């Protein structure tokens, strides 16, 4: 089907300060193994208008967004009870333009949802945004705006239910938060639980109230592989919606999943990864997928080329073409990865319990 | 033990106490069922042929088949007897040579093997070509080891021992078979050993290395020390990672430093060059874990910590070192922070930190909680230390020695559960052991170090990072 | 301390006790040596040691410091087994020969025998043999086996050992149809318990009836123990209302009507059941956690100290695991589950005794004074004597 891309050229020049794990270089490793890779001509691309405070603010509270304008690396004495409140400062940095480059993310997200939500094109894939942990009230993960709450709320306007699929490795709390007392959103994370970064998805926590039955968490444990990770991920997906028949998907795919990972204790391969993909695609509904959680540049560059090409249907071969970054990549220079042996902590009763739980907590829903 | 209300076998856990304190309070108390008188140097001791010949096969031996020996002394007769008659005896440094020997010849092992271990853990260079011998003679495997062990570190000092050189050739070959590092010059002395085949032909030189890694100075820098010469240390190494070290193990010769921002990562220096390498990330968001380090397993082991929520993680997980992967195992009994964490011989122990107080507070705690290795298991010691709170504990040789808050320093003993206090001289100060010898710090300087020795409790002053944050042994 | 390890320290073996305790008894019975005494009994001539019989036995020590010796009222067969005991420290107790062995074992002084064959005869004693027992418990210096014949003869006074029955005995007797046999003399609910005839149950896991009202509960839970220790009655365990297993312990004293919170078990379980033991509270089992999202059923046994205020897991394993019910018949708790398996627990000795039960649903076994009643959850009200293992409906 027809699928539209989104990205600024000018997103890879947001240093983060050094030594952060989060680098938006990222962003352009993907953008320019797709040009290299004879994927750019059959892909509708776009560029991602800088999103108005106005709009960015639709969800964020107007204090929050105001303070993230006025923070600057030199303004910064003055502006120093304001970081101890807002969660910014040593998680989540202060670096040269960060409210730019707050704009660019949200950016093609919501231009995505936007063209997706006049009935226009089939997929938009955002590999800028994906931003899934900064709160309502206050900055958290490495986020500073949840670009994701804004594409789902553009959604809402048309679309009467929506989907989010996350497989990032972390919980994405933001998102949950924001639409736990909803039910028209149904969000589904595929996190890592026990003693981890965002510390929230249990599998004893759903959508308080009006969404009951629907925040579906799915906590696991380090070092699951492909095998398993398919073998859960199709029945509990093909159940919700049988159950929710969501109109439009918001999938968003972390590359902390994968092998070897800098913030990641996951087992995965590009195409057990982007198999979620190639999965929800047989669904045959509006379907958004977005960037996010990377901190493997490297392997985080390899996997979102592969399901971009997913998306196109096209098949794509395992040399690399000589891009600009062709130094970077691995010896072999291959694009698909070998898993690096580790022990599964997720036996087979263990997600086969979790599974079922699963099943009467979607069997319950209306 | 069919049915309680008809028949059933009644056992009495209490007998065999009933039994050895029935034995203390007559045999010994008040002389009676003397059948036997064994004198030694014209001391006659009033004997039982039972008691003797159930805990000795070598004097059943004897009764089955008034004796006189010859080889054993009055004094340690005296003891040796009050030992068989009451279990506990008062072993003194002096005369520990005559119970390793007679104590062995009554196949008294119990009384043979703790000094067979007290031999192994005083052995020193002066004696320890004279022990080593020994050791042989009496076929002694640990012993034997930790004797040649020492004699390999410093077989250059030996080399005028006057024993060196009159010493068979099989020693001498046992001794020179590994380690002997290249400091030492071991060629020097093997030439004048003959003063000639098997000597050359294997004597594996393992070469110096560092082995006392300081963390502080806050662009925090990693300085290296070798004690070298005599009662001196020495420093080869000013590596500074420029990055934020919040945890660290020493493993072999190399420095394993965790840290930076978002302290999930791993370094490592080998410190033959500037260059640090890149390990497995911790899998983990926990702060306040000890890190132990299992040469017997090539492992690391990361063990308690708080998460990000402040809540007290009792998890535990280790680090192959070939493998480069990072595993879980077993939890503790009780999750703690802090802990000075110390391995002896494939047992981990879990000494003190913050344990999370019933009013969801982190109290200082004093619990000693050890976690074997080999059969991967936790269990809790049952008695407590006397100081409770921040410490840093470093074994050296078979026991432990723990300085916390304060000047006490306690030398904790796992097999016999029994402490040790000892004064340091007059700041949360921090320990190691170097050589054969115990480094003490202080935790900020503007004397430094002091070196002691446990023998005779002294404590020698020996002689730049204004903070030290990280002190490895 | 002062004690420098490195110049001077005191080793204590821990391992001297059993090293002397496995040499007596390997060196004494196995094979017989360094005998030096010989004791007859009925013709029989036993091959005995000084020491041993002097050590742990202090009739034999003021009878012996003070060739061939006879004793002048033992059997045989009695005085061989109290041989083994004081060698080997396991004897196989018979109730046939248990009377006996009470005398002889009080006249000579081995305590531990002493207070068993007491425990023993405690628990097998009969109403048509209550007043014989007294007289034994009266002779020689036993109050608790005293009193547990007391006991037997006050709730069955109503039916010769009466009729010639001293005075002195009878108003201990009739102390704690009486007047017409002394003519004679001698001329929803989540949790509940029973206290003393007030069967007080736990809308909310908060209420209280006895119907009454009574101090609600300072937490909510479900499947949490109930115990009826006489001086509170307990809580432990059970389920919070965000469906986790708990951990936390409260009491309830009768007279002031307050919840007191107290030391937390040791490991967290749910419907486990409960038993008072003399002062002492055993959690049979349960619903442990599992998998860190889920429960699985537990053989695990908790020893909760109400006295000293402490609790404790004992390594041993019940034989079945999952939901169980227990009750406290005398000296120890039988526990019963579905599976018509009968075990009985005896906490003072280390083992358990399995027992047949009619193939008939869960059980739900009960303690009567008079013996047990064992029902059926759908199967009628039943009756089992322990010493017979024979079940007769009611
Ligand atoms: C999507 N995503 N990717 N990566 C992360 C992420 C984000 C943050 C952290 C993190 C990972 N690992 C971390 N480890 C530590 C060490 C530590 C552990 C336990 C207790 C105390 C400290 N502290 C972290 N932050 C503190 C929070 C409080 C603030 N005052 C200072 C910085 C973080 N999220
Ligand atoms: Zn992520």
């Amino acid at each position: 089907k027809k699928v539209c891309y989104y990205y600024d050229g000018d997103i890879g020049n947001y240093y983060y300060g050094q030594g952060h794990p989060m680098k938006p270089h990222r962003i352009r490793m993907t953008h320019n193994l797709l040009l290299n890779y004879g994927l750019y001509r059959k892909m509708e691309i776009y560029r991602p208008h800088k999103a108005t405070a106005e709009e960015m603010t639709k969800y964020h509270s107007d204090e929050y967004i105001k303070f993230l304008r006025s923070i600057r690396p030199d303004n910064m004495s003055e502006y120093s009870k304001q970081m101890q409140r807002f969660n910014v400062g040593e998680d989540c940095p202060v670096f040269d333009g960060l409210f730019e480059f707050c704009q660019l993310s949200t950016g093609g997200s919501v231009a995505g949802a936007v063209k997706l939500n006049r009935q226009q094109t089939d997929m938009a894939v955002n590999w800028a945004g994906g931003l899934h942990h900064a709160k309502k009230s206050e900055a958290s993960g490495f986020c500073y705006v949840n670009d994701i709450v804004l594409a789902i709320l553009e959604l809402l306007k048309y679309h009467q239910r929506v989907l989010y699929i996350d497989i990032d490795i972390h919980h994405g709390d933001g998102v949950e938060e924001a639409f736990y007392t909803t039910d028209r959103v149904m969000t589904v994370s595929f996190h890592k639980y026990g003693e981890y970064f965002p510390g929230t998805g249990d599998l004893r926590d759903i959508g308080a109230g009006k969404g009951k039955y629907y925040a579906v968490n799915f906590p696991m444990r380090d070092g699951i592989d492909d095998e398993s990770y398919g073998q859960i991920f199709k029945p509990i997906i093909s159940k919700v919606m049988e159950m929710y028949q969501p109109s439009a998907v918001v999938l968003q795919c972390g590359a902390d999943s994968l092998s070897g990972d800098r913030l990641g204790c996951f087992n995965l391969t590009v195409k057990g990864h982007a198999k979620c993909v190639e999965v929800v695609k047989t669904f045959n509904l509006p379907l958004l997928m977005l960037g996010g959680g990377g901190y493997t540049i490297r392997n985080v560059a390899r996997c979102w080329t592969y399901e971009t090409a997913v998306a196109l249907d096209c098949e794509i071969p395992n040399e690399l073409p000589y891009n600009d970054y062709f130094e970077y990549f691995g010896p072999d220079f291959k694009l698909h990865i070998s898993p690096s042996n580790m022990t599964n902590q997720n036996t087979p009763e263990y997600m086969e319990k979790i599974k079922q739980r699963l099943f009467e907590n979607l069997r319950m829903l209306p | 033990d069919e049915n309680y209300f008809v028949n059933y076998t009644f056992k009495d856990r209490s007998h065999s106490g009933r039994v050895a304190q029935g034995i203390m309070k007559l045999c010994l108390e008040e002389e009676l069922f003397a059948d036997v008188t064994i004198s030694v140097e014209g001391r006659e001791f009033q004997l039982h042929r039972l008691v003797l010949s159930a805990q000795s096969c070598f004097f059943r031996s004897m009764f089955t088949s008034v004796i006189v020996l010859q080889d054993v002394s009055e004094s340690v007769f005296q003891l040796l007897v009050d030992y068989i008659y009451h279990g506990t005896v008062k072993l003194r440094a002096e005369e520990l040579q005559e119970i390793y020997e007679v104590s062995d010849m009554y196949q008294l092992t119990s009384l043979f093997e703790e000094c067979s271990r007290f031999l192994a853990r005083t052995v020193q260079v002066g004696n320890c070509l004279q022990v080593m011998w020994l050791a042989d003679r009496h076929s002694d495997p640990e012993l034997y080891t930790a004797a040649k062990h020492c004699a390999k570190t410093h077989l250059a000092q030996l080399q005028n021992t006057e024993e060196f050189l009159h010493l068979p050739h099989r020693l001498l070959t046992d001794i020179i078979s590994d380690g002997v590092p290249c400091s030492q010059n071991p060629t020097e002395a093997i030439e004048a050993w003959i003063n000639a085949e098997s000597l050359r032909t294997s004597l594996k030189e393992i070469g110096e290395n560092v082995h006392i890694y300081l963390i502080g100075k806050e662009h925090s820098l990693a300085v290296s020390l070798h004690c070298a010469e005599d009662d001196s240390i020495s420093v080869s190494g000013q590596n500074s990672l420029c990055h934020q070290i919040t945890a660290a193990c020493k493993h072999g010769g190399d420095l394993y430093v965790v840290g930076g921002s978002i302290p999930r990562r791993m370094w490592k220096c080998n410190n033959a060059t500037v260059d640090w390498e890149w390990c497995a990330p911790l899998p983990r968001d926990r702060l306040q874990h000890t890190l132990v380090s299992v040469p017997g397993k090539d492992a690391i082991y990361s063990l308690g910590g708080k998460t990000l929520q402040d809540t007290l993680s009792n998890a535990v997980i280790y680090y192959r070192v070939g493998d480069n992967v990072w595993t879980e195992t077993t939890q503790l009994e009780v999750a703690v922070s802090g802990a000075a964490g110390a391995n002896l011989n494939g047992i981990i122990y879990l000494l003190g930190g913050e344990e999370n107080d019933l009013d969801f507070f982190t109290k200082p705690s004093r619990l000693i909680q050890c976690f074997d290795t080999e059969t991967d298991k936790c269990h809790v010691k049952p008695y407590v230390l006397p100081f409770a709170g921040r410490m840093h504990a470093a074994v050296h040789k078979d026991l432990v020695f723990i300085v916390a808050e304060g000047d006490s320093l306690v030398c904790y003993n796992p097999l016999l559960d029994s402490f040790t206090r000892l004064c340091l001289p007059e700041s949360l100060w921090k320990i190691a052991s170097c050589n054969g010898s115990i480094y003490v710090f202080r935790d900020r300087y503007k004397a430094n170090t002091y070196k002691l020795d446990p023998a005779t409790s002294a404590v020698t002053v020996t002689r730049l990072l204004t903070n030290l944050q990280f002190v490895l042994a």
